[PDB]
RNA sequence: GAAAGAAUUAAAUUAAUAUAAUGGUAUAACUGUGCGAUAAUUGUAACACAAACGAGUGAAACAAGUACGUAAGUAUGGCA
RNA sequence: AUUGAAAAAAAUAAUAUAUAUUAUAUAUAUUAAUUAUAAAUUGAAAUAUGUUUAAUUGAAUAUAUUUUAGUAAUAGAUAAAAAUAUGUACAGUAAAAUUGUAAGGAAAACAAUAAUAACUUUCUC
């Protein structure tokens, strides 16, 4: 009834030999709604993204300004 | 009748036996204890041939 | 064919009407010239869309008013008179002929869909 | 054996797992190790200094505020009272945004409201 | 060097047009082959990566081109402009009838309204309603006091959000903490150094 | 650039290896590490990228700091403060770190690790605290050598013993070891390494090896036994191995009698204690002290009472422990001690 | 076993024996995880954290200025009350529990240069309740979390049992991840800029939300998670997205201070404050 | 002034403990963990406790070997 | 040992090799590996040799050869979810309650909930 992935025997990480999970990350440029670019580290492979709906074009974040 | 008694015999041909109690499906037991006759520790295997519930082999290697 | 505007489509599917189908904010004539501005040879299927092209496709739908975004506009036009003294509001709220049809008999249809947020 | 959904779950699991994805251990020579230590220690010292500078500055500001408020209390009681109010629901303005990596197209807005 | 292998099998599906481009962009690792000397050790490979070394993974439709951090105003050295330094905290300074520079002073004759509000009103009046400010708090940051003129200048803090200033005071400027030392007197600077942010 | 200057500063702060020094200070990552002796291994090796310029910047930063510290250090008059300043100046020096970490501290060569230099001494102390001192403390507490002989210890000097003259083999004794009667037949050699700032010329030391576990059958308990007693020993930070070379026959208050445990008397702790002398002011040179040699007895020895009498302070300790074996009779015969008793196997 | 009597013996020295150092068992483990020689080494300070830098420069001084109350003394919390000794039965009696609460509450200190409020930690609790049926859903949720954060998630298991909700005890169900330092800061920045503006009728975080002491929280639906750029990248691989709780932990003495701090980092706050 | 550590006091044995009830428990018996999987071994047992006897309970120690622990050591089944 | 790049050694441990002693020592030498282990028509990629372009490099591309990919969790001396309940060694503290928080509610999970004197270390005015 319960859908599962049945476990194999676990691999023994010895004490001292445990290594920290450094995932593969690319430096990704986000251009926001306006031309303000910001670099962020990201796991998905895409060097550049440009955003349509951000805080920089939302009325809540700037009240004064198919 | 959920437990029984086996007869762990001594590897060294001494005859020494260390009777212990086991469940019905007793993972074929093998214990390393002292054999007074041969003045040394030694492994003790079961004597009469009983049976073990189909215990699956563990998949240490990745497969299928 | 892919995840075009999220709920995308399938290949072999000529785009022209395909848009009229999945999309709710656009249909028939609107979808027709929508391809015209994006200039895609008519009778053209989804599989042939050059991904970059879809990009234009997307922007195009953003330009005009599509998706349940308009579902609400009507929802409000409904609530409007409904909120005022409007026979419709009763007909709509009670789930009865909002088009003054056969309340006596053929009215199950109205009861089935006609309701505050009708288009469900 | 496994369904397509099961396969995709396994793939997803693998993405997260360290199974056969991680390199060899970063071994160094003794000279290299020393160089690394000297780099790290110096950096740590610099960071501490920076923290002290900032902390000192904050302390100085606090002292100045204290000096001001005592003076205000001495001179004009009403002004002091006005100054010393509960600012419980004080909210930073939404224009004071977190500085980006690179600036926008329009750097500054001269008109508002 | 310590990073994991990029799990390309996840992000790129096998037998797809997107994968193929990624593969073309990439270059593979040199595998071990029998009967050959590899003087940099034998290749240790798993998921197509040399474990002994760092991995490099090369990657409207438009290139994201960021704007220059230095500005036109910065190049010209226009002190009255707000766009002149983008990475620093600018502070409004003002030059009085005399040659001295200082932070905007205002006479509080009424003493009915709160102090920060009064300051804001004065600023607005000076501007001609071009400025849009926000007081950080009602509490004063510090005081400038003296014996010759029996006065007490209670200093408020406030943040320009969106507007001009542009204008008794002769001239003004927007400067960082390092430039204020040059402009303003030494004693004055000492009095009001710690109030200003370094960056 | 204070760390390149060696006008006033000692030679030990530099790296004596030229190749290593060159590798440390280059303008590009062109050379290969002297540590990796084998060519193929050097070829294989790849240091982490950009390491050089950053390292240089770090050196400059810490060199500047050291120079600033030195500006204070020379103005300072009182000695402990000056030493502390010196330590602060040089502790982050890469060269001194290299020297200390990767060369032996026990038998330090003076040109590499000079314990006359304050920084190196501080490093050595820190190293001792990290492991060896803790171990010693554990062995003293577990075996019950502290309360049984001498109430407490505040470990200051690192004390290491050896038995070179008996067998031939070279081995520093780990605290709480079981040594054979052959091994401990002839006398041991001490090394009292001092890490505190102390007057090398004036400060004398005493060394006492005591056996708390010799059985007294009148009392139905045990008594102490001073197995080896030296007094008025001169130590120097580098010259510190207490050997028959150094100490004279006048210094020996009780000359070495070997461990000769009786059969079934049990395991016998031999816990060496190292005390420093009381230092007297207004007196140039080393202040000696006379021991009443008839008063102190070897077959029964109040260590605490002795300490009280001569105003000693226990700075260091070490311990081994011997039990009966076949050769103890032979050892007794060699020394001319009597046959040796044999006790009942049961502690009834 | 001859006995179960536990009784630590006293010692005769003040040296602190680190027992780990005296062994030769775990030589890699004797090194600190910060040290390069440890297999546990990770480059920590890899790049300049932007939100943290902003906090340091602009906000912290402003916050201090806000929180200055003149001659503010410490407000002691509710503590365990002692008994008055007006009866000999008070003599070894445990103290009366606090006035209102059963547990003791902390003292609220005046804000000075040392104890200015700041971000301490973010925790992203995702408990997927359909995973009582399907264990694979928990895995997918964990992956999603990892994608969002760039940090390793930890699996949540069902701690309790209950019949009404079809829930067993000891069953893997979603995941969590405590972000700290630079990754946390990045995650906050993404939330402020990318995700929360793409939520349609988003007023903000409630002013009635939070702990009594410096902790604020809110949650995102499965609809909201598709705005994260890593999920956006391959929405195809995220059909059944899962919602999440987001516990922000501050170094704030009280909750209004924490709210103010979060506002400084461009978080909108809508409800009527307590 | 700040950080960081080491921690210290309080509180707690209400959690928990293979299972009743009581007794004990954080100096932890409880919990996590590495190793291991041996002492859930083999001869003599003094001596007590309990006790009519037959029985039962604790157990120093001597001897043979095993295990873990730097070591002190601990282990002759389980907190009782 | 052989190529790159451009006299030796000296800790610690480990491995290698030896030899001293009714002492688990030392001597020289070098710093391997550190998340893995069969079985993959097809996936991927590296090398060696086959055609056009400037002997000749790059490209394509074909055959052998292999290598990869069997995608799977713990990375922590983990710590009150479920898993082993005898030994040993090391290490830590629970529960309840209340303010919370997408669905979430009396009842999922998750976060926060005593005190810092003194002591040391580091920076610093």
């Amino acid at each position: 009834t319960r859908i599962t992935l049945p476990r194999r025997p676990a691999k023994k990480i010895q004490l001292g030999k445990s290594r920290p999970a450094i995932y593969h990350q690319f430096n990704v440029k986000m251009e926001l709604s306006d031309g303000s670019v910001v670099i962020r580290r990201s796991q998905y492979p895409k060097g550049e993204i440009r955003l349509i709906q951000d805080q920089r074009n939302n009325p809540l974040w700037n009240p004064s300004r198919g | 009748s959920k437990n029984s008694v086996i007869k762990l015999l001594s590897t060294a041909a001494s005859g020494y036996s260390r009777y212990i109690s086991i469940k019905k499906g007793a993972p074929l037991v093998t214990q390393v204890r002292y054999d007074p006759v041969v003045k040394r520790h030694v492994l003790f295997k079961e004597a009469k041939k009983r049976k073990v519930a189909e215990r699956k082999p563990l998949d240490f290697l990745r497969t299928a | 064919v892919v995840h075009i505007l999220g709920k995308g489509f399938k290949g072999k599917e000529v785009i022209k009407i395909a848009l009229a189908s999945k999309f709710y904010g656009i249909g028939k004539t609107t979808a027709e010239k929508i391809c015209s501005k994006l200039g895609f040879y008519p009778w053209m299927r989804m599989h042939q869309l050059s991904e970059p092209q879809i990009m234009s496709i997307a922007s195009e739908l953003s330009t005009m008013t599509i998706e349940g975004d308009a579902r609400a506009i009507v929802k409000d036009n409904i609530a409007l008179k409904r909120k005022i003294g409007s026979y419709s509001g009763m007909r709509h709220t009670l789930h009865l002929p909002v088009r003054g049809q056969h309340t006596r008999n053929n009215a199950k249809t109205a009861r089935k869909l006609n309701k505050i947020d009708r288009r469900g | 054996s496994l369904s397509p959904l099961a396969q995709r779950v396994v793939t997803q699991l693998s993405v997260m797992s360290a199974s056969r994805k991680q390199p060899k251990l970063l071994k160094l020579a003794r000279e290299d190790l020393i160089k690394h230590q000297t780099i790290e220690k110096c950096w740590s010292i610099y960071q501490q200094q920076q923290r002290e500078r900032r902390n000192l500055q904050l302390e100085l500001q606090y002292k100045s505020i204290e000096r001001s408020m005592n003076l205000l209390q001495e001179l004009s009681p009403r002004l002091f009272e006005a100054a010393n109010a509960s600012e419980k629901g004080k909210r930073f303005p939404m224009e004071m945004k977190v500085p980006t990596d690179f600036p926008p197209n329009t750097l500054w807005h001269y008109n508002f409201r | 060097r310590l990073m994991w292998t990029f799990p390309a099998y996840f992000y790129f599906k096998k037998g797809t047009v997107a994968e193929h481009k990624f593969l073309s962009l990439q270059k593979g690792p040199i595998s071990k082959k029998n009967g050959i000397w590899f003087p940099r050790g034998i290749p240790d490979i798993k998921h197509g990566r040399e474990r002994s070394t760092k991995q490099e993974v090369k990657l409207v439709n438009r290139p994201v081109i960021p704007n220059d951090r230095i500005t036109e105003a910065d190049r010209s050295n226009d002190m009255k402009s707000l766009e002149r330094q983008l990475s620093r905290t600018l502070y409004l300074l003002v030059k009085d009838k005399s040659g001295t520079w200082k932070f905007p002073n205002f006479d509080l004759s009424d003493e009915s309204k709160p102090l920060h509000v009064h300051a804001e009103n004065e600023l607005k009046l000076l501007s001609g309603d071009q400025i849009y400010t926000w007081s950080v708090s009602a509490t004063p940051i510090g005081v400038l006091q003296d014996e010759r003129n029996r006065t007490a200048e209670f200093i408020v803090k406030s943040h320009i959000l969106a507007g001009k200033f542009d204008l008794a005071f002769e001239d003004f400027a927007w400067l960082t903490k390092g430039e204020i030392s040059e402009y303003v007197p030494k004693d004055y600077f000492n009095k009001t150094e710690f109030l200003l942010a370094d960056n | 650039h204070i760390w390149s200057d060696f006008t006033t500063r000692p030679s030990s702060l530099s790296i004596q290896s030229s190749k290593v020094k060159n590798y440390l200070f280059q303008k590009k990552a062109s050379l290969d590490p002297p540590s990796i002796s084998r060519r193929s291994n050097r070829i294989k090796y790849s240091p982490p990228e950009h390491i050089d310029e950053i390292f240089r910047m770090s050196y400059d930063f810490l060199e500047q700091r050291s120079s600033k510290f030195y500006e204070l250090a020379n103005k300072t008059k009182n000695p402990l403060k000056k030493d502390a300043l010196l330590i602060k100046a040089e502790i982050n020096n890469p060269e001194v770190q290299y020297n200390f970490q990767f060369n032996n501290k026990l038998n330090n060569v003076k040109d590499i690790i000079d314990y006359d230099v304050p920084v190196y001494r501080h490093l050595g102390k820190q190293h001792w605290e990290s492991y060896g001192q803790m171990l010693l403390m554990q062995r003293l507490e577990t075996l019950a050598a502290i309360p049984d002989t001498l109430p407490t210890l505040v470990p200051r000097a690192e004390v290491n013993i050896k038995f070179p003259f008996s067998t031939g083999v070279n081995k520093w004794i780990e605290p709480g070891e079981f040594l054979s009667s052959n091994v401990t037949s002839m006398r041991p050699i001490f090394k009292i390494q001092e890490y505190e700032l102390v007057n090398v010329e004036k400060q004398l030391y005493t060394v006492l090896i005591v056996n708390p576990d010799v059985p007294d059958l009148s009392n139905d308990s045990f008594k102490t036994a001073l197995c080896y007693g030296l007094v008025n020993i001169n130590l120097t930070y580098n010259d510190n191995l207490i050997d028959p070379r150094k100490f004279h026959s006048s210094n020996i208050i009780a000359d070495y009698l070997p461990p000769v445990p009786e059969k079934n008397a049990g395991k016998q702790r031999f816990v060496v204690w190292v005390f420093r002398q009381p230092l007297i002011e207004d007196k140039q040179g080393p202040n000696m002290l006379e021991i009443d040699r008839k008063e102190l007895s070897r077959d029964d020895f109040d260590i605490r009472q002795f300490t009280k009498k001569y105003n000693l302070t226990a700075i260091g300790a070490h311990i081994w422990r011997s039990e009966w074996d076949a050769k103890v009779a032979a050892v007794r015969e060699k020394y001319g001690l009597p046959p040796g008793r044999v006790f009942s196997r049961v502690r009834r | 076993p001859k006995s179960a009597c536990s009784l630590v013996k006293p010692v005769h020295h003040l040296v602190k024996i680190d027992k780990s150092k005296l062994s030769p068992r775990f030589p890699e483990l004797k090194y600190d995880k910060s040290d390069i020689r440890s297999p546990g080494f990770k480059p920590k300070d890899t790049h300049a954290d932007r939100l943290n830098d902003h906090y340091l420069n602009t906000l912290q001084s402003d916050l201090l200025l806000i929180n200055y109350s003149h001659n503010a003394a410490v407000v002691k919390g509710l503590k365990q009350r002692a008994w008055s000794g007006d009866s000999p039965y008070h003599l070894n009696r445990p103290p009366k529990n606090p006035r209102g609460s059963k547990a003791q509450l902390p003292d609220i200190h005046p804000i000075k240069w040392s104890n200015i409020p700041g971000l301490e930690s973010v925790v992203i609790n995702c408990f997927v309740r359909e995973a009582r049926e399907n264990q694979l859903l928990a895995i997918t949720a964990a992956l999603q979390l990892q994608q969002i954060t760039g940090c390793k998630p930890h699996p949540i298991f069902s701690k309790n049992d209950v019949p009404t909700w079809k829930l067993r005890k000891g069953h893997q169900m979603g995941a969590k991840v405590e972000l700290k330092g630079k990754e946390m800061s990045q995650f906050l920045s993404t939330l402020t800029e990318i995700v929360l503006p793409r939520i349609r009728e988003y007023k903000g975080i409630s002013n009635q939300s939070g702990n009594r002491f410096g902790g604020i929280s809110f949650g995102l639906t499965a609809e909201d998670i598709k705005f994260f750029p890593e999920i956006d990248a391959n929405q195809d691989s995220w059909p059944k997205t899962f919602g999440m709780h987001i516990n922000i932990n501050t170094s704030a003495q009280l909750d209004y201070q924490a709210r103010t701090l979060l506002s400084g980092f461009q978080f909108p706050f809508f409800g009527e404050e307590k």
